[PDB]
């Protein structure tokens, strides 16, 4: 069984998991209280709940998830809320005071406490697996939970486990929306074990994400609660064809091997196409050509960026729904023919497509209306290289005069860290700038 | 969790206190007997906050009363909120300070922290998981600067690694009322560098000229000035006790307000403050309060930020609002600005935004700036203080007590070196 | 057939019996008065394993309800199960025992023992073909501890082959409420060793620490915790009075439980143990209830079984239940753990599968351990005894009732022999 562990780390890690696992109950016909209803006496695995959901007996359905924070008040609006007894009880771990936005507290003095708590609730999970597929870390690079305790986990993770995959949904600093002074400097102490103990790293930003609201959708104001049922259709299509029938499934190993050049390439941004407002949703042309044009539009990033900056490397495309394939390949060699769009020239065969049958779930009160099709597009390229010269800048700028240093020492860590892990993103972007080039002879 | 000792010392400390526990015992539906009585249940989540419950549902601070002077613990005994407070906690001698610093610290002071810091123990024996402490006192005062210095220093030696913050209310050469007050504030801004976590520097100048020309007021008193500052008070700790899209402790604001140790002096801005029939003509949203927070009329601290730079801002919203709004004023405005913000620092602002306003309005937001501005405060004072010492005026009444000349010089260094630590940190790239 | 006598004795030992025969006059259907009001034949083919019928179908227990002090049997009497015992079986003395163990075991016990075997001989010349005994009882008081091993010393003498064991509470160094009960352990598990077949040694940390963590109980009382103890032993004699697809009687267990002579103390186990509310959550199933059975935290003993090896164990579930998965997950266990068990006994685990559940639930284990690690009690009591009579403190109370010196330092050299007994059994290939 195609079993799967959601971690949600920090309050940012939090409260996108409540926007999944939104989700996920109505993709699979489940109540808040883990009930499937009286008129479901078909396939449960078959539908594959069984891959997010534990069915407890007596028809009832628990997540394979842990809610982790070291503050207690975050998971404490998920007790009550309305999720109050969708969660078993013992996978709401809560510490007592946070690392307060300081990642000598997250990963070395407030983190080791609940470590092995949360270990435990792995191995309890763990264990109750068959065909364990791998991990689901959500988190922020710049908290102090999001980006420490999840540099402790990352390492606990690899050792116990190692040949899983191990994926991370992190939240990007943005170039010019910030809120936390230090947010720099847990960027760069976090850079450590999300280039060597994940094994694909995701990166959104919230700016990426207020255009396309705004823009595409013509949401007036935005809170976390609108972008997080973005990123949840983002995650919602990756572990689909998982956990529903298709041609062209994928497992969540088969994005790795299709999408990952390189060691520490990992780095992929995703798209989302029918981004589309009730209104917008008529004087619709929703074909497979339209979406798939979408996806290549750098207004359509869910990174700042725009990749037109630099190179496509993999492109992969997710699709739900009302499909028909050749309508997709008469879409890729449209894609293939345009210049503006720059693969490499090492690639030479784009990309990997997949397709699922399973429609999207329009989560109620939500922001979308209702599609037939619908893509994500996990695509390496070397224009997230741009993300990083904006907030190596925003480092080097502080710890020239050794700013907040003092609070980081008297914590359990060193200066010395600092140059060790500047150093260690300095060479990513290294390697960006050396993948985006052609070899001639 | 997360609890947080108050201890309100001296005539000043008092005032402001009891005034903030009449605005805090309202955010919880407190009676002034001290039973309960609200409606939602946020009230009580986190009630314990400040707030010990005691036997059938009264609820008790967590507030502990210094003084060497009876008459305010009378007041406030007899006052409407005597009630609230346990009287174990009214702590006080007969022998009045003397707006006396040497009385207060050496003499009369020590004779008396060995009966209070029973009483901290009583408090902080009790606590599931303490945050912080608080004092409430005044810079110019004999038990505020003197009494609280010495229960300051006492307490990092025993509690070394909570936040503790004070408001402590610094004096204005326009509006004097103290012949000594430079004595008495340039002994204590020397203890208060060494020893706290955060310091909110608040003036009474600064203080009219937000009840004149912005609340539209008369005739203030004492009673007006410290009810603004307890609005400010509620506020830092608001996403503590209440839920918030983004949330912000004590240790959060600290953390990322505070680049270099020891330049832990903020000044602190409220808004919206409009007078009453002006309300019905200000539309009240994000851009209207934001501002308001970089106007220099609304600064309790009696400065002008433009003779300087802000190293850091937080912005603490109170109030069911947009995040974009927030994210984008925060961004409009240390770009329009951006010769008034240090440019070492990208990103001088920390947003915090809780659910819950005040009980009267939508849309507060509480505005705490370290601005290089401050170093105006303290050489206001070192100007008084050096033509009064040169003379070796009022010394007697000093050298009397137990304190020397030697106290003095190295205090007034203390004070006049941290005047060239802002003045590095705003000029020098 | 395979009758049992039950001697609860001392004041823990009536406490716990107390709620033990609520639990099985529970398991068979007896009323408060002693009737039957059942359903299912399988409650009375052997009831008489516990109880003797008496005239008119009501049911009288099999047990001898002994102490120094009339308090206890005041309370059962007027309790809601006074009812259920006979009368000449409330055996009890005025003068109270001094949680002193010579009194109890010299002066005062002696004078008693009389009255009480001669009444151990009304129940045991009445049995059809008896298989054993059980006290109920305290390593720690005086009845429990001193008048205990008076009974037992001279049951022996009686009835020198019926399987004699003892459910008996071992102090803990973390929670102490008696000041000498290592004089008073100390002088009875001199006796334990050589006149008892199965002892089964119980804490109080061991048994808060599972109200806590996995029950999630709030304030517990002896109340509670021997609420828990009498779920273990009903589950002892489960399949000597329910049918099952494996069997196993008190005899059968000892048999194969017990390598040397000696080593014949037993850390028990009980599994599920979930709160209310998060049982709806636990899916329950034999790899669930295996877990528990195997977790230390889950130990009714208050050690950690990884300081140390489990020479053998014994597993009894109780429910409809498969055999496969039994037989399965008792071997995933000694595979993947092989280092935490002893490894020249091959199949460390027996197994036992009753068909009869308890009355709320499906599918209960009970574990019971001979681990290695259970020294770590032995030496905890060692050391607080040896620092103590080094002084010779509390000599007086102990030599004045008949006892002496050589009596305690043979004791401490039986106790500390044994712990030279694990020792060797834990290491030494
Ligand atoms: C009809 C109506 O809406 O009345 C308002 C009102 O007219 C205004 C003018 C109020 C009023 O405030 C003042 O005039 C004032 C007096 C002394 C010190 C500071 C202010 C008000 O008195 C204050 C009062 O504030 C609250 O209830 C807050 O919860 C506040 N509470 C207190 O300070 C307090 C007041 C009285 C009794 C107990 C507590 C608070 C703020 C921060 C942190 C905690 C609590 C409110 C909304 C009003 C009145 C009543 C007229 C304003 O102030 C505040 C702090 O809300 C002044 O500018 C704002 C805008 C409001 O609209
Ligand atoms: C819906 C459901 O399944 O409810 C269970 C239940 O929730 C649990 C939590 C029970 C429950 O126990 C307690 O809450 C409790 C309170 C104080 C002290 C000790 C226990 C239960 O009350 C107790 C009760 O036990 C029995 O009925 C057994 O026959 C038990 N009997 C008694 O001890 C007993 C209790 C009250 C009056 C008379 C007798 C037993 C166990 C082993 C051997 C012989 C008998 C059970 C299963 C439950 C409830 C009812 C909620 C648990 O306890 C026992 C001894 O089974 C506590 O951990 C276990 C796990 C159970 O699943
Ligand atoms: N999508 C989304 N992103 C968030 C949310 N909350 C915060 N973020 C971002 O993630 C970072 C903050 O992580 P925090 O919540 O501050 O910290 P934590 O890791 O939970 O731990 P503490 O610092 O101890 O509070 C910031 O840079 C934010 O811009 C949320 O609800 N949704
Ligand atoms: N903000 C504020 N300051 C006060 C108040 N009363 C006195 N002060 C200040 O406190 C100092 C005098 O100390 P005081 O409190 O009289 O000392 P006491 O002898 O302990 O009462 C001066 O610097 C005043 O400005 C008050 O009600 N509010
Ligand atoms: N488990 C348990 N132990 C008990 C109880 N009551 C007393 N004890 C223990 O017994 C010892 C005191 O012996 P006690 O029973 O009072 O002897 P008495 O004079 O014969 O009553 C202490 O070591 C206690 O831990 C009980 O109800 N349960
Ligand atoms: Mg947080």
């Amino acid at each position: 069984m195609r079993e799967c562990i959601s971690i949600h780390v920090g309050q940012a890690g939090v409260q996108i998991g409540n926007a999944c696992w939104e989700l996920y109950c109505l993709e699979h016909g489940i109540q808040p209280d883990g009930q499937m209803p009286s008129d479901k006496t078909i396939g449960g695995g078959d539908d594959s709940f069984n891959t997010f959901f534990s069915e407890t007996g007596a028809g009832k359905h628990v997540p394979r998830a842990v809610f982790v924070d070291l503050e207690p008040t975050v998971i404490d609006e998920v007790r009550t809320g309305t999720y109050r007894q969708l969660f078993h009880p013992e996978q709401l771990i809560t510490g007592k005071e946070d690392a307060a936005n300081n990642y000598a507290r997250g990963h070395y003095t407030i983190g080791k406490e609940i470590i092995d708590l949360v270990l435990d609730r792995i191995r309890k999970l763990a264990d109750q697996c068959t065909g364990l597929q791998g991990f689901l870390v959500f988190h922020s690079f710049g908290g102090g939970t999001g980006s420490g305790f999840t540099s402790l986990l990352m390492e606990r993770l690899s050792v116990d486990y190692g040949k899983k995959s191990k994926l991370e949904f992190s939240i990007y600093p943005a170039p010019q929306v910030s809120t936390a002074v230090v947010e720099p400097y847990n960027s760069i102490l976090t850079t450590h074990t999300t280039l060597e103990h994940s094994d694909c790293a995701f990166m959104v930003d919230n700016e990426a994400i207020y255009d396309i609201c705004r823009r595409n959708l013509d949401i007036e104001r935005p809170t976390y609660t609108n972008l997080n049922r973005l990123i949840s259709q983002i995650v919602s299509s990756i572990t689909a064809s998982l956990r529903f029938d298709g041609a062209l499934n994928v497992d969540l190993t088969e994005f790795q091997t299709n999408l990952v050049p390189y060691p520490r390439i990992h780095f992929p941004l995703a798209t989302y196409a029918p981004v589309i407002s009730a209104e917008k949703a008529y004087h619709e042309q929703l074909s497979v050509a339209e979406i798939t044009n979408a996806c290549f539009e750098p207004a359509n990033q869910m990174v700042k960026c725009d990749p037109r900056h630099g190179k496509y490397m993999a492109c992969c495309l997710l699709y739900r729904g009302d499909v028909v394939p050749k309508d997709v390949n008469a879409a890729i060699a449209t894609i293939k023919t345009k210049r503006s769009i720059q693969f490499v020239d090492w690639c030479p065969t784009g990309f990997k497509v997949g397709i699922n049958y399973q429609p999207p779930t329009v989560v109620p009160g939500g922001d979308l209306a209702k599609v037939q099709r619908a893509v994500c597009m996990l695509s390496n390229t070397t224009a997230i290289a741009e993300a990083w010269a904006r907030l190596d800048h925003k480092f080097d700028l502080m710890y020239a005069k050794r700013a907040f240093v003092h609070w980081y020492v008297g914590e359990g860590m060193e200066e010395g860290e600092f140059s060790e892990a500047r150093e260690d993103m300095a060479a990513l972007e290294k390697d960006y700038e050396e993948v985006g080039v052609d070899s001639v002879e | 969790m997360r609890e947080i000792v108050h201890i309100q010392a001296g005539q000043c400390g008092n005032q402001i206190g009891a005034k903030f526990w009449e605005v805090i015992s309202d955010e919880h539906g407190i009676d002034p007997t001290g039973s309960y009585h609200g409606d939602s249940d946020l009230q009580l989540e986190r009630i314990n906050v400040y707030y010990n419950e005691a036997t059938g549902n009264k609820y008790v601070p967590r507030a502990i009363l210094v003084d060497l002077e009876p008459g305010t613990m009378d007041s406030v005994r007899s006052g409407p909120f005597g009630q609230i407070f346990r009287p174990d906690n009214f702590v006080f001698g007969q022998s009045g300070a003397g707006n006396n610093w040497a009385k207060g610290h050496y003499t009369e002071g020590a004779e008396l922290v060995d009966s209070v810091l029973d009483v901290v123990r009583k408090e902080s024996e009790s606590c599931d998981c303490l945050q912080g402490f608080q004092l409430t006192h005044s810079l110019g005062g004999g038990t505020g600067s003197g009494m609280g210095t010495l229960l300051i220093s006492k307490i990092r030696e025993e509690y070394p690694d909570r936040i503790m913050n004070t408001f402590s209310v610094m004096p204005s050469p326009k509006v004097s009322d103290t012949v000594v007050e430079p004595y008495n504030a340039t002994l204590s801004v020397h203890q208060l560098v060494e020893n706290t976590d955060e310091t909110y520097c608040i003036d009474n100048e600064a203080l009219y000229d937000i009840c004149f020309r912005t609340l539209k007021l008369t005739t203030p008193t004492y009673g007006d000035l410290n009810h603004l500052v307890s609005a400010t008070m509620s506020g830092v700790t608001t996403c503590l006790r209440f839920p918030g899209q983004l949330n912000a402790d004590l240790r959060k604001l600290a953390v990322n307000m505070v680049p270099f140790p020891r330049l832990h002096f903020f000044m602190p801005g409220f808004a919206p403050l409009t007078s009453r029939g002006s309300q019905q003509y200000r539309a009240l949203t994000v851009p209207e309060l934001t501002q308001q927070m970089f106007d220099s009329k609304n600064m309790m601290a009696a400065c002008d930020p433009r003779h300087g730079r802000y190293l850091t801002v937080a912005a603490i919203f109170r109030g069911r609002m947009s995040m974009k709004e927030v994210d984008e004023q925060m961004l409009n405005v240390q770009n329009k600005n951006s010769s008034y913000f240090v440019e070492w620092i990208p990103n001088n602002v920390k947003t915090a935004v809780c659910d819950i306003p005040p009980r009267g309005l939508k849309m507060s937001a509480t505005f705490i700036g370290n601005s290089t501005a401050i170093q105006e405060l303290f050489k206001r004072i070192s100007e008084q203080f050096t033509a009064m010492f040169r003379r070796k005026a009022f010394l007697h009444w000093y050298t009397g007590e137990g304190m020397d000349e030697m106290e003095f010089t190295e205090a007034e260094s203390n004070m006049n070196d941290l005047v060239s630590e802002y003045q590095q940190y705003q000029d020098a790239t």
